[PDB]
DNA sequence: GGTTGGTGTGGTTGG
């Protein structure tokens, strides 16, 4: 995360770090949406234009972290991917439409002080919350500056949902309905954004309905990190729930 | 079931140093 | 990894 802070312990029981076997490195963030299913961005697993094509085999899931670096000896928990499901219309070629992927863990994650799943958006909550100027919370072990350098800790940033249109005159990229942008405006005199490392990251909300937290976005792309005039593109988790709920409810946990 | 309710935050009726930013958004 | 304490939640500067 760019221009943000340390996560306080247990600030995101959901936040999961998915990271490579060999070489033993980090590739992305995930959110644990239940004891067995994990929500990530697909481009973490597949971007044919850079050779990203990881496999249940080559990837590792580790739930309950805090420090980037150290293996959190008795909080942190490491899991075995049973399968990954990229979304049929994933569009890696053009602009990342429904740049999502579930992956079902080998065996169920025990919950804890530290491990807890996030709420998945209901049609309702989606209606009321996803609104411009409204803040949302993004998190992770990503570059601290677009270029250099990395946190030893989970960074958290509070960014405002941006107007549907504004997003658009920001990037020549062809923006869609399975995309929501988020940021502080040039002048809004406040900063932060996700970054190269972040992706699959949950972008959460707290319904002041029940005080539950909700995944709304997912980290997706945008140009650079914290470019004046640029805004991070997340994934309309909602917008894509049905496919989301089709599978869990098909071969899910 | 008991999604997005933290065992050390919501769950012990405490809130984070930034949560508040978030419900002040919704105005 | 690094101040044998703290989510690197014991007691082995590692593992
Ligand atoms: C994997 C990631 O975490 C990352 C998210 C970073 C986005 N930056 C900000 N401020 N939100 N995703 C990516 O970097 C994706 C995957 C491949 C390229 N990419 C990008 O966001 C490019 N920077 C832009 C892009 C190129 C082609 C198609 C879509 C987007």
């Amino acid at each position: 995360i760019v221009e943000g802070s340390d996560a306080e312990i247990g600030m995101s029981p959901w936040q999961v770090m998915l990271f490579r076997k060999s070489p033993q490195e980090l590739l992305c963030g995930a959110s644990l949406i239940s004891d067995r299913w994990v929500l990530t961005a697909a481009h973490c697993l597949l971007y044919p234009p850079w050779d990203k094509n990881f496999t249940e085999n080559d990837l590792l899931v580790r739930i309950g972290k805090h420090s980037r670096t150290r293996y959190e000896r008795n909080i942190e928990k490491i899991s075995m991917l049973e399968k990954i499901y990229i979304h049929p219309r994933y569009n890696w070629r053009e602009n990342l439409d429904r740049d999502i992927a579930l992956m079902k863990l080998k065996k169920p994650v025990a919950f804890s002080d530290y491990i807890h799943p996030v709420c998945l958006p209901d049609r309702e909550t989606a209606a009321s919350l996803l609104q411009a100027g409204y803040k949302g919370r993004v998190t992770g072990w990503g570059n601290l500056k677009e270029t250099w350098g990395q946190p030893s800790v989970l960074q958290v940033v509070n960014l405002p949902i941006v107007e549907r249109p504004v997003c658009k005159d920001s990037t020549r990229i062809r923006i869609t309905d399975n995309m929501f942008c988020a940021g502080y405006k040039p002048d809004e005199g406040k900063r932060g954004d996700a970054c190269e490392g972040d992706s699959g990251g949950p972008f959460v909300m707290k319904s002041p309905f029940n005080n539950r937290w909700y995944q709304m976005g997912i980290v997706s792309w945008g140009e650079g990190c914290d470019r004046d005039g640029k805004y991070g593109f997340y994934t309309h988790v909602f917008r894509l729930k049905k496919w989301i709920q089709k599978v869990i409810d098909q071969f899910g946990e | 079931a008991d999604c997005g309710l933290r065992p050390l935050f919501e769950k012990k009726s405490l809130e984070d140093k930034t949560e508040r930013e978030l419900l002040e958004s919704y105005i």
